[PDB]
């Protein structure tokens, strides 16, 4: 194919690249050359502006580097396509946050953010304020988290309507910052709107994260409600991205999944497959695979063994505590049911000795 | 040297296998049939009855599986959700 | 000329009758007189030809085609007549330009034209006929009867789209994109045989990204949201997860960059760039190859296959030989070249001990058939004046017994000089399209016996011919019902059971 992009920006950029790890002065020199050797947009000095703002934050220059990174902002809406200018100011805002100014921090942000308002670049813009959302969200902050769910929203209506078709992704990472806030709020109500308003319009393409965490809020909906099938598949595929993604929260969603699928009575196993000699022997997951052991056994004294023995990572779940009551119930019932199969006319305090519970639990089941 | 290699940018695939040793719906194995079948004569035909794939690794009995999809319900682990990516181990 | 005449006709008859008579009359004989004289002079004017619909239409009169559709609209069946006509110019203009005899012929181009055509037909309905319902379906039909006659126009506006998607040098701002992606859907909508269409996107894809790495970065959602939005669920999960891979593959980077911040032991891992993709979404291309990997890429690989088999154990990965690149640092100044990862493995031999030849780098290395030959004529054959790697025997054709050795090339002032003799053209020779059709062609034949199958066991069954009605209704959104062949097929199954219908008797079926 080829393409004669230039020789001589190329030629000074490399000269300046080996010229970094010489003394800086004479780098940020070379590299303020290079944007004067073309002087109208950069392309090559687009890439030594970004440079240049490293360099200065290595020296503590920050009035020229906002200014240059002003330039840069203006230089992403020109013929550099917004393609790698995304990856460029990414790096560039990693770099700034190597330090602790937060003034300086914000004062970046904010200048980004109207640069890219003025840009109007969508889909690099709804990026950076979904980042900084989850950043809110990881500091618990909800007074721009708020301000920002809102502006994302007004430019996902379709002025009649609240949503676009294609601003699916747009809605679907709005609604798992909501869904992350009320987490953090435990609002059952605004979670089960939520996870509606997304299963109706977030028909799109996710990043493997989101579509876990909406899952993950969908499974504990369902669970509370009372859908042991929902929940399940809700587990499930949540649990399939965060095997994808990596996050921590894969054990817990493992263990969720492990719950529903206990609560779906016939005899089913969630630490058969994916729980294998890396995971089936993990130690946080071992106390929930001897579980489910037991449960394929119908074996109820080693399931309450199991249960007392490690109650701190059992029922130390508020919400596996809840189920634990419903879980026993359905395991005494299901032996039960296996004892009296065989024959007829048996008495109920042999029953109860057998079960290891009381006479009048045995009469209620 | 008069070459010397500095960067790479290599491409590396994977695959699942999550090899285990038990089934989930039938409480056996992951091989030597299931609940639905017991032994391996009375009408197999070469044991019509191999293991199933799906998109998320996960393995059970074809036949386990299948009445799991048929039976109860069908919207747990719809074709949406669970796939057909593989038939036998 | 006529047109406007009568036009004036009914203006000034409709005037005079209006202002000289009272109310009661009017209608009648404005109502007859009408009908009559527009009807006859309608059929023998704009059924002759002469200034006729065909021609007026093909020149591009904005104007006589709006005051046709004004005076047509109130005479029942002109519109009819209108879109008929219509149609059989669109026809025969199609038949025009959808001919294949002849070879020679700029895919791109084709596309161009057929887009063009119909951006000007959209813009005369919208210009003269005001939107109408009845013109739109008649376009719309008439471009599926014409569209479907070939099988090359989804592979050519897969690689439309691909131009258009690899950088977006004309329209730099935002909206005309937006319009142009637009129409191409729009174009899209009208188009079957999708099968083919997206496997020619999904390679598009596997071209821009192994060989691209800043390609949108913000249109890439844009097209997929566009697929999710215009297609169903056959391979847009296959995009989905072409996407997964590339999220997985920088969050990988991420964490591993945290991993050499903390330490890293000893040296090697100088600045490398591994990437995870899964085999689902990713082809093998042919035969997963077997190949040797050179020093330092070999420390990178172990260490990355020890950090997925410690922090994400369940899985193993296998080891192929197709994408990838580095840098070479050479060796008065510093010039860093660039191998694609399959004559690295000649310049190992070469950084070992140079002075090598053909038949040391083909047993020393279990290297690959002629794509070998391609990757070592990339730093000797066809070289400009930056030569860096070279040999005594100056020939076109390669020997076996020659050696190499390595100029300076001061002239080579670049720093990055890399050698781009790969992806000489994108043209998707025979052989894959052909094993790709194939492939599709098969999914559709598993897909219908599921249909049927899946459709027929909730359902009854027939005598002699009731299912098949069913089957081609709910196969009717997909493709043409071809009676003979499911016919044809239907009996194929009678050697065996589910439902069969008897080997001495075609009637009995195994219920
Ligand atoms: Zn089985
Ligand atoms: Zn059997
Ligand atoms: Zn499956």
């Amino acid at each position: 194919s080829n393409s004669e992009p230039n020789v001589d920006l190329e030629n000074q950029y490399y000269n300046s690249k080996a010229l970094k790890e010489d003394d800086p002065k004479a780098a940020l020199s070379s590299f303020q050359k290079v944007l004067e050797l073309e002087g109208e947009k950069g392309e090559w000095g687009f890439k030594a502006l970004k440079q240049m703002i490293k360099i200065n934050f290595k020296l503590t220059n920050f009035p020229e580097m906002m200014n240059r990174y002003k330039q840069l902002l203006t230089y992403i809406r020109s013929a550099v396509t917004r393609n790698y200018s995304e990856k460029s100011i990414n790096s560039i805002l990693d770099y700034i946050s190597t330090s602790k100014q937060m003034d300086l921090l914000q004062e970046f942000y904010e200048t980004t953010l109207e640069a890219l308002k003025d840009a109007k670049n969508d889909r690099l813009w709804f990026k950076t304020n979904t980042k900084l959302g989850k950043l809110y969200l990881e500091r618990e902050e909800y007074g721009k988290l708020q301000k920002i769910l809102r502006q994302l929203h007004q430019s996902c209506q379709t002025d009649d309507g609240e949503d676009d078709l294609k601003k699916g992704t747009q809605l679907l990472e709005i609604y798992a910052l909501e869904i992350q806030m009320y987490t953090a709020q435990k609002n059952n109500k605004k979670l089960k709107a939520l996870y509606e308003q997304s299963l109706h319009i977030k028909s799109a393409i996710p990043h493997p994260l989101i579509m876990g965490v909406i899952r993950e809020c969908g499974g504990k909906m369902h669970l509370r409600e009372g859908e042991f099938e929902k929940a399940h598949t809700d587990f499930f595929e949540a649990f399939k991205n965060y095997d994808e993604s990596g996050s921590p929260r894969r054990t817990t969603c493992l263990k969720y999944l492990v719950l529903a699928n206990m609560l779906m009575k016939s005899g089913i196993n969630p630490f058969d497959s994916q729980e294998a000699k890396p995971y089936k022997n993990d130690p946080e997951i071992l106390a929930m695979t001897n579980l489910v052991s037991a449960y394929q056994n119908n074996d109820i004294t080693e399931f309450e063994k199991i249960l007392k023995t490690n109650h701190s990572n059992i029922m130390d779940d508020p919400f596996i505590r809840e189920h634990i009551e419903e879980l026993l119930r359905n395991i005494r019932t299901q032996v039960l049911i296996k004892l009296i199969k065989p024959y007829t006319r048996i008495h109920i305090p042999f029953i109860s000795k057998e079960l290891n519970i009381d006479v009048a639990d045995v009469e209620s089941l | 040297k008069r070459f010397e290699v500095k960067k790479w940018n290599a491409v590396a695939l994977w695959a699942w296998d999550i090899v285990v040793d038990n089934c989930a719906i039938c409480r056996n194995h992951i091989m030597d049939l299931c609940i639905e079948c017991q032994a391996n004569q009375a009408s197999a035909t070469s044991e019509e009855c191999t293991v199933a794939w799906g998109v998320c690794n996960h393995a059970f009995h074809f036949h386990c599986i299948s009445r799991w999809l048929k039976t109860r319900q069908v919207c747990p682990l719809d074709n949406r959700e669970w796939e057909f990516q593989k038939y036998g181990h | 000329v006529y047109i406007k005449k009568v036009e004036a006709r009914i203006n000034e008859e409709i005037e005079r009758v209006m202002h000289c008579l009272d109310k009661s009359t009017e209608e009648p004989i404005v109502k007859v007189v009408e009908r009559e004289l527009i009807s006859k002079h309608m059929k023998t004017i704009v059924e002759m030809e002469n200034s006729g619909l065909v021609h007026m239409l093909k020149n591009g009169k904005t104007e006589d085609l709006g005051c046709m559709y004004k005076l047509f609209s109130r005479v029942p069946n002109g519109l009819k007549t209108m879109c008929e006509c219509m149609s059989s110019y669109l026809r025969e203009q199609g038949k025009a330009l959808v001919s294949e005899e002849g070879e020679g012929k700029n895919p791109v181009d084709y596309i161009q034209g057929l887009l063009d055509l119909k951006s000007r037909f959209d813009r005369f309905l919208l210009e003269s006929f005001n939107n109408d319902r009845l013109f739109k379906q008649t376009i719309a039909g008439d471009f599926e009867y014409f569209l479907n006659l070939n099988s090359r126009s989804p592979e050519y506006l897969s690689l439309f789209i691909d131009d258009k998607l690899k950088k977006g040098v004309k329209g730099l701002t935002e909206q005309e994109v937006e319009t142009i992606l637009d129409k191409a859907m729009v174009l899209f909508r009208f188009m079957q045989e999708k099968d083919v269409f997206e496997r020619y996107y999904k390679q598009h894809l596997a071209r821009r990204l192994l060989t691209n790495k800043s390609v949108s970065d913000d249109s890439e959602k844009n097209m997929i949201s566009k697929l999710k939005t215009e297609c169903g669920c056959q391979f847009t999960s296959k995009l989905e997860g072409m996407f997964r891979d590339m999220s997985i593959s920088n969050t990988t980077m991420d964490e591993f960059r945290q991993h050499l911040q903390a330490t890293g032991v000893s040296l090697g891992g100088v600045d490398l760039t591994v990437r995870v993709l899964t085999t689902g979404y990713w082809p093998t291309q042919s035969a997963t190859p077997k190949c040797n990997i050179p020093p330092a890429p070999r420390h990178a690989f172990e260490i990355f296959r020890r950090f997925y088999l410690a922090k994400h154990s369940g899985r193993q990965l296998t080891l192929q030989h197709h994408m990838g690149s580095a840098d070479l640092n050479a060796t008065t100044r510093k010039h860093i070249l660039q191998v694609s990862t399959f004559q690295m493995t000649i310049l190992m031999l070469f950084n070992n001990r140079e002075k090598y030849t053909f038949e040391e780098i083909q047993q020393e290395t279990d290297i690959p058939e002629r794509e070998l030959v391609r990757a070592l004529q990339s730093l000797a054959c066809g070289k400009p004046t930056q030569r860096v790697l070279t040999k005594e025997p100056k020939s076109k054709e390669i020997e076996n017994g020659h050696i190499f050795t390595v100029n300076d090339q001061f002239t080579s002032k670049l720093h990055r000089v890399k050698i781009q003799t790969v992806a000489a053209k994108q043209g998707e020779s025979d052989p894959e399209r052909k094993e790709t059709r194939q492939k599709v062609d098969d999914d559709r034949k598993h897909e219908i016996e599921a249909a049927i199958v899946r459709i027929m066991k909730s359902r009854k069954k027939m005598q002699h011919n009731v299912l098949v009605a069913e089957v081609t209704q709910q196969l009717k959104a997909r493709f043409l019902p071809s009676p003979v062949v499911i016919k044809k097929r239907i009996e194929g199954l009678i050697e065996r059971e589910y439902l069969a219908r008897t080997p001495e008797d075609r009637k009995v079926y195994t219920y």
